[PDB]
């Protein structure tokens, strides 16, 4: 049961740590003048953050990797069975399946 | 590009042969759960801001379609905890099955979204795929057939072949006139489906051809009604007889053959002894022809040749397999006692 | 074509050893004969518990005793 | 339902730890045998082990006489032994490997036993049919019954198919 | 019916089978003989009777097919009978002999204008 | 040997279960001493809520959950 | 520390969930799920299954919700807000919130009421679990891998996957 | 018993007002792609708490679609306001 | 239309995961599995059709090992044959 004792402990001094340290001179009777002079060496800035997509793609591009070596994930849990041809024939089927879906892509990263 | 457009082109099939080919309610998930993945990219070709207004308004009306039928797999997945695929022992399935997957067919209600779509996909090359997702569920519905609440199959039959009937009378794209009583056809396959569950697929094979030669001849140029006028004085009168040939037919006029559906479904909905429904879909269905008669009168009046307007060279699109079907489409009225026994 | 296979090792040599180990894994096991021992351990190794079955006439072999004569050689093993 | 009473229990039941349970455990049930694989068979064989009780004090007492055995001629070695092992985590059969001769010295050669390697809990057995054998399966309530065939001599369609007119 | 996925199975040996001269499979093709000559047509050939490699090998294709097709339909309606006399044979309780009776007995309404 | 010693341990475990139940009220809107709560007889491996009743205190907290969640 | 540490995960789950089953401004709709995820990996922790919980950690949570959030910068709204703040938000919650509550309430509040709420007795966890057992792997999904038997399960899975990059080399 | 009332209540997710609206089309979206562990949840204690000990894959595969698919139509609502930079599920151009 | 290939020809496609009992690779039940082998072997030659009126005996308490949605009933009123009457007189046990 001593899961969540070993948890809770460790945010609450996390959670803790937080107000003694942003809280407390916080409230101190230090001058803290309002003027708009904060957001450092980028005086203004206005904009919206525009869509750039090498930005993008690098994201969709690991999801899909990432799925099946949740399917590859339970290899070393099959190493042992009964007829174990199904399985090397069949394992290395999903690694060149992934492989293959790099060489495709693969005559087009752009800047990565 | 274009080998994989063979490829893509390909696995659809392939999504709706592990549909007719399973038994386990997972794989029919599976199934047609990849063609929601697959069909998408054949929407873009021309990538122009239709389409993709478009593709995304399908999507999200097959992704929930789908996503529903998932939930009521898993809820006889607790009673009684044997999937395969038979009747769903259980209300809360078939009631959560038949009437959230007339999403994909869409029946009576469930259609904002046929118009939507087939209207202003740039590609109306086809489109003629969208009979493809006519054949996927349709093959669950067979296989699911003795469950059904039966006081709903038909109250979103009834309430379909009269709502897509008006739909389109107000209409001239000809490509919303087809998405429309597209709705209708879904009428008379699935109201008559708890009896005798064959003479459904009958009418699902003469409703297969039929709409698939109005496509292959709205294939030269044609998309808007007032550009079938500037047809028969233009492309070729030889067309003009064809498309006289089917349209009419299409509604149905016993010396063709799109009076065979009818005149057998009627054969078993009485001798159940049910007649006063048939007749409010037999009489419906004729405000169901006022669409094409006005059609028809596009064509065979010479109305205002386009304008100075010359073609002279011949043509080269694929006709391929039009040279056939309104053959079959329109004489095979002669021929068969066999669908009753062929398919069966 | 040899003239290939050493001008794309002065330019690009590491892919080169992936495929080398690319294949030379997928070719060698159908080849060396330790191999079909793997699949003997594999299937011996009591995960369950056997259950005796009724023995009237044959019983081919495999007494009550199970040390006495009863059943094939798994000790090729041991002394391997 | 029908329960048995409170009684045939509160039986002597081995109490020991699971540290030394495991340290002869190995000796013990090779060389015995004499109910234990049978009472598998009042088990598996017919279910419901409410019907069978009674081997179960059988199977209880021949390891009653065993541990009552051992006390009498060496529990030295053995007390030594099963401290070893219970030196814990996981209990290991290799960190003892060096006292295991010294429990087993003249135990299988005094009171005359052996060490049966990789033998014991393998070689799937027999028993005996002593019991009756029982028919009346489980549960086993009726069959129903089937439906009756259909081949005969057959015919082509009698007049035609018969549909509206259409003859042939 | 039974041996499934058969166009036809074998037990279709006794069967006539379906030979030409039936009007249907000279209409098979008919139907395509009124076909060929639309082929042309539609590309303003001009010909009305165009070159007769394409002007045949329609009137070929039907009658074979329609022809290769018919065999089956035939075969069909016999096993749809056949299951039904053997069925209609036993459970004769299903299948009552009527009486022999009519004049001299029956009255039937009587109403004449 | 095992084993031997947990199958005793139920069917003691359903008689305290039982008998220390009957004795609780015999009522006449109540029920007969050891029903079934179905209709074909075999022994059929009871539920949690069969060997433990409402007692619940913490040797079930200690059963149930014993395993997960620790040594 | 009670039986109830599993009732008391999942009405905390119910609720991760109606936060962003409304309307707020979705930089704080991961944090409605994370959340959900979280607790909803929570329970499936019981019940012994573990290895089948402790992956949506690292495929879904983990992995996935990053790229739901890593958009949403490309996608980016136009100046943020702290949700249930509106009028426009705040309507919609409570409504929801309290309606399992007032359901929670009297569902049991009391001996039974009534029926279609009284089937579902509480507290002993009565079912969950079943005997003693011997072990393998554990017993239940520690044994889920399996290149055996399931093989056309994987190898529509193991294509239909290669096939999603295809349709997203292209549109973008 | 109780915890199949919960998780179900959060099932009705849908809520469709809130499945397609309103603006920041990415709300509606987002309670699709956690539709999901109402869906795969409330399949992995039925499968579990009865040893069914075989389909105990299955809840693995109901993510690896509802990642694989939902991540794909992510895709569009980039093409969406990549032409325009809001969303705002109030564009209706295609109109019947 | 449901054309049953894995019947003609060899192979297996699924047929193995779909029932309660099949395998279970190192041979270990379910709870209510032996309630499937009962079930089964009710409705086999029988069409179906008249299944729904013949057997039913043996399906309903299989669906009532699978819920336990009696026994916990009966279970539950026996909270209400003690814990009303606590203060009225046996306290029932006596502990141990
Ligand atoms: C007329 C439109 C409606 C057709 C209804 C069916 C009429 C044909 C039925 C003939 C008798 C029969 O039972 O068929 C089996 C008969 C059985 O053969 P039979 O031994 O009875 O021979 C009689 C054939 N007739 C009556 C034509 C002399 O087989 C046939 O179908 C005959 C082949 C010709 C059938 C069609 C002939 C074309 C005439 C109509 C042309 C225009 C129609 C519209 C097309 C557009
Ligand atoms: C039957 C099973 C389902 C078939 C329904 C329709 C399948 C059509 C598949 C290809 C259609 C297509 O995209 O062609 C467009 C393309 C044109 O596309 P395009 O003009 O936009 O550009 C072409 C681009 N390249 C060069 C790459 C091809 O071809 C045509 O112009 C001809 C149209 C096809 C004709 C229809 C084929 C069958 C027609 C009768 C069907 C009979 C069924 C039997 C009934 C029993
Ligand atoms: C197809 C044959 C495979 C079996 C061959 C049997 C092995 C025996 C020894 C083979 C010797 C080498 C054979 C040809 C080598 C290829 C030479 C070449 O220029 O191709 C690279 C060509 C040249 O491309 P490139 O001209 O654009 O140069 C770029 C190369 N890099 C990537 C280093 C910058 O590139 C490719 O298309 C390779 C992409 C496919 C990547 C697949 C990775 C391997 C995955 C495991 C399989
Ligand atoms: C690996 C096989 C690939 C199968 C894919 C084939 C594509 C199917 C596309 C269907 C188009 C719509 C037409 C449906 C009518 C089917 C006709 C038919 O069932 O006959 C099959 C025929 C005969 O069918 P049958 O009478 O033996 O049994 C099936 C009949 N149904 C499907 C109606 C229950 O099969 C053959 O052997 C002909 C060769
Ligand atoms: C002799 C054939 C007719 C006389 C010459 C044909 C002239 C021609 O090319 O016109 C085709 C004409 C189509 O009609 P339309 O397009 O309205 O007229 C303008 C076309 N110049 O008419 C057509 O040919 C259209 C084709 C219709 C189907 C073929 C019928 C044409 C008649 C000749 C063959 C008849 C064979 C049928 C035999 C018995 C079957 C009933
Ligand atoms: C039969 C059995 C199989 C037989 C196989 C035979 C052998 C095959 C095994 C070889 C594989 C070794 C590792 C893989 C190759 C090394 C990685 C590599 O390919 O680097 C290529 C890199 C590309 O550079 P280039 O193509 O020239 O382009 C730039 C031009 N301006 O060129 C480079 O040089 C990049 C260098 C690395 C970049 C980072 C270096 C930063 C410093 C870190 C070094 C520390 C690592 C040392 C290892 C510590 C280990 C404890
Ligand atoms: C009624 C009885 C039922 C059975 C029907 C059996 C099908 C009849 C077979 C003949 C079909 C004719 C055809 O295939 O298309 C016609 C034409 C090809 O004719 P051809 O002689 O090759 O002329 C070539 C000149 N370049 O082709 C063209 O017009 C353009 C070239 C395309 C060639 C396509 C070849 C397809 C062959 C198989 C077609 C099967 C699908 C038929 C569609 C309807 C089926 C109901």
């Amino acid at each position: 049961m001593n899961l969540m004792l070993a948890l809770l402990t460790n945010f609450t001094l996390a959670t803790l740590l937080v107000i003694i340290a942003f809280w407390l001179p916080q409230l101190n009777v230090y001058s803290e003048k309002t003027s708009p002079y904060e957001c450092g060496f980028d005086p203004m800035g206005s904009a919206r953050l525009p869509f750039s997509m090498k930005f993008f793609l690098v994201a969709i591009t690991f999801l899909l990797f990432d799925l099946e070596i949740a399917l590859l994930l339970p290899l070393p849990w099959a190493s042992q069975t009964a007829n174990l041809n199904t399985m090397l024939t069949m394992a290395l089927f999903l690694i060149i399946l992934l492989a293959v879906s790099l060489a495709y892509e693969w005559t087009q990263k752009g800047l990565e | 590009n274009p080998i994989i457009f063979i490829i893509i082109l390909l696995t659809i099939m392939l999504g709706t042969i592990i549909v007719m080919i399973s038994s386990h309610w997972l794989l029919v998930w599976i199934g047609f759960e990849m063609n929601m993945l697959a069909i998408i990219p054949i929407m873009m070709k021309n990538h122009n801001p239709r389409a993709t207004e478009a593709s995304t308004k399908y999507f999200l009306t097959q992704s929930t379609a789908s996503m529903l039928l998932m939930m009521a797999v898993i809820i006889n997945l607790m009673f009684s905890g044997q999937w395969t695929v038979m009747k769903l022992f259980n209300p809360m399935a078939s009631m959560l099955m038949t009437m959230a997957l007339a999403m994909k067919l869409g029946m009576a209600p469930f259609h904002f979204w046929v118009p939507e779509v087939t209207q202003g996909i740039p590609l109306s090359s086809g489109l003629i795929l969208l009979t493809w997702q006519k054949l996927a569920p349709m093959s669950v519905l067979y296989q699911i057939f003795p469950s059904i609440n039966l006081n709903l199959i038909l109250t979103l039959s009834v309430l379909s072949i009269l709502i897509g009937g008006w739909g389109g009378l107000n209409q001239t794209q000809l490509r919303k006139i087809m998405a429309y009583s597209s709705i209708a056809h879904m009428g008379w396959m699935t109201a008559v489906l708890p009896y005798n569950p064959t003479m459904t697929l009958l009418n699902l094979i003469i409703y297969i051809i039929m709409t698939s030669t109005m496509f292959t001849m709205f294939m030269a140029n044609s998309t808007t009604t007032t550009l079938s006028l500037s047809h028969t004085w233009n492309k070729t009168p030889i067309m003009t007889v064809l498309i006289l040939a089917t349209l009419l037919s299409m509604g149905g006029l016993p010396p063709l053959s799109g009076f065979m559906p009818k005149w057998m479904i009627i054969q078993e909905m009485t001798k159940n002894n049910s007649i006063i429904l048939p007749t409010f879909m037999a009489i419906t269905a004729l405000l169901n022809l006022y669409f094409y008669m006005r059609l028809t009168y596009s064509t065979t009046l010479t109305m205002f040749p386009s304008t100075n307007n010359m073609k002279m060279k011949w043509q080269f699109p694929l006709m391929k397999k039009m040279t056939f079907l309104p053959t079959m489409v329109v004489l095979s009225t002669m021929m068969l006692p066999l669908t009753p026994m062929l398919s069966v | 074509v040899a003239a290939f296979l050493k001008n794309v090792w002065a330019k690009e040599p590491v892919l080169v050893a992936s495929f080398a180990i690319a294949g030379l894994a997928v070719i060698l096991p159908t080849l060396s004969p330790y191999t079909k021992y793997s699949l003997m351990i594999n299937r011996a190794t009591p995960y369950n518990y056997p259950v005796p079955l009724r023995d009237d006439g044959n019983m081919p072999d495999v007494p009550s005793h199970p040390q006495d004569p009863q059943g094939p050689s798994l000790e090729w093993l041991k002394r391997l | 339902v029908e329960l048995p009473s409170l009684e045939d229990l509160k039986v002597q039941e081995v109490k020991v730890s699971s540290s030394v349970l495991k340290a002869a455990a190995h000796h013990y049930g090779a060389q015995c045998d004499k109910p234990n694989k049978e009472f598998m068979l009042c088990r598996w064989e017919e279910k419901d082990p409410r019907r069978c009780l009674e081997e179960g004090k059988l199977v209880n007492q021949c390891a009653l006489e065993f541990f009552r055995q051992i006390k009498r001629h060496c529990a030295e070695p053995f007390t030594e032994y099963w401290t070893c092992i219970d030196y814990s985590g996981l209990q290991l059969f290799r960190r003892c490997r060096k006292q295991q001769a010294q429990f087993d010295e003249c135990v299988l050669d005094k009171l005359g036993w052996v060490r049966p390697d990789l033998g014991d809990l393998s070689k799937v057995t027999k028993v005996k049919t002593d019991r009756p054998l029982p028919e009346n399966p489980y549960h086993s309530r009726a069959r129903p019954e089937p439906n009756p065939e259909v081949e005969g001599d057959l015919k082509p369609a009698r007049h035609g198919s018969r549909l509206f007119f259409w003859t042939m | 019916g039974r041996a499934t996925f058969q166009f036809l199975p074998d037990e279709a040996r006794s069967l006539p089978p379906p030979k030409l001269t039936d009007p249907r499979l000279a209409f098979v093709g008919f139907l395509g003989y009124c076909s060929g000559l639309i082929d042309n047509a539609i590309r303003r050939r001009p010909v009305l009777l165009a070159g007769l490699h394409r002007q045949l090998l329609y009137i070929t294709s039907f009658v074979f097919v329609g022809y290769y097709l018919l065999k089956r339909q035939d075969y069909m309606y016999a096993v749809r009978d056949h299951d039904m006399f053997s069925y209609i044979k036993s459970h004769p309780e299903d299948f009552p002999e009527k009486d022999k009776k009519t004049y001299g007995e029956v009255f039937e309404e009587f109403h004449p204008v | 040997l095992l084993q031997a010693e947990k199958d005793r341990r139920v069917l003691q475990m359903l008689r305290e279960n039982l008998e220390e139940e009957a004795t609780v009220m015999k009522d006449v809107p109540g029920w007969k001493v050891g029903e079934s709560v179905f209709h074909t007889t075999r022994w059929v491996t009871p539920m949690m809520g069969e060997l433990y009743g409402l007692r619940a205190s913490e040797e079930v907290l200690s059963a149930t959950y014993g395993f997960i969640w620790y040594t | 520390m009670m039986l109830y540490i599993v009732f008391i995960l999942s009405v905390i789950f119910v609720m991760g969930f109606v936060g962003f089953s409304s309307k707020p401004s979705p930089i704080y709709g991961g944090l409605g799920l994370i959340v959900s995820g979280g607790v909803g990996c929570g329970i499936v922790l019981n019940f012994g299954g573990s290895f089948l919980g402790l992956m949506v950690f690292l495929i879904y949570l983990g992995g996935m919700m990053v790229v739901f959030g890593y958009t949403t910068a490309m996608a980016t709204e136009q100046y943020p807000e702290i949700w249930l703040s509106n009028k426009a938000v705040l309507g919609a919650f409570v409504t929801g919130l309290l309606m399992e509550f007032f359901m929670v309430y009297y569902v049991l509040k009391d001996k039974e009421v009534e029926v279609v709420f009284e089937f579902n007795g509480l507290g002993d966890w009565v079912i969950y679990d079943t005997g003693d057992s011997g072990f393998f792997s554990e017993e239940a999904m520690g044994i889920a891998a399996l290149y055996s038997y399931g093989t056309w399960l994987v190898i529509v899975t193991g294509w239909s996957l290669l096939i999603g990059v295809v349709v997203i080399m292209e549109i973008t | 018993s109780m915890v199949y009332m919960n998780i179900m209540m959060a099932f009705t997710v849908s809520l469709v007002g809130l499945l397609m609206y309103r603006s920041h089309l990415m709300s509606s979206l987002l309670c699709l792609e956690g539709m999901m562990l109402s869906l795969f949840v409330m399949a992995a204690l039925t499968i579990l708490n009865s040893h069914f000990t075989l389909a105990s894959m299955m809840p693995i595969i109901l993510l690896v679609f509802a990642a694989c698919e939902a991540a794909l139509g992510l895709s569009l609502l980039v093409m969406v306001s990549n032409t325009y930079g809001t969303d705002y599920v109030q564009n209706l151009n295609l109109l019947q | 239309p449901f054309f049953d290939v894995q019947k003609r020809l060899g192979v297996d496609l699924d047929r193995w995961m779909t029932i309660q009992s099949a395998e279970q690779p190192h041979k270990i039940p379910s709870r209510c599995h032996a309630f499937e082998k009962e079930w089964i072997e009710c409705a086999h030659g029988i069409g179906s059709i008249r299944a729904e009126k013949e057997c039913k005996i043996e399906f309903e308490d299989f669906r009532e090992c699978l819920l336990r949605q009696k026994t916990m009933k009966r279970l539950h009123a026996i909270r209400r044959q003690r814990e009303k009457l606590i203060k009225e007189g046996k306290y029932t046990p006596p502990p141990h």
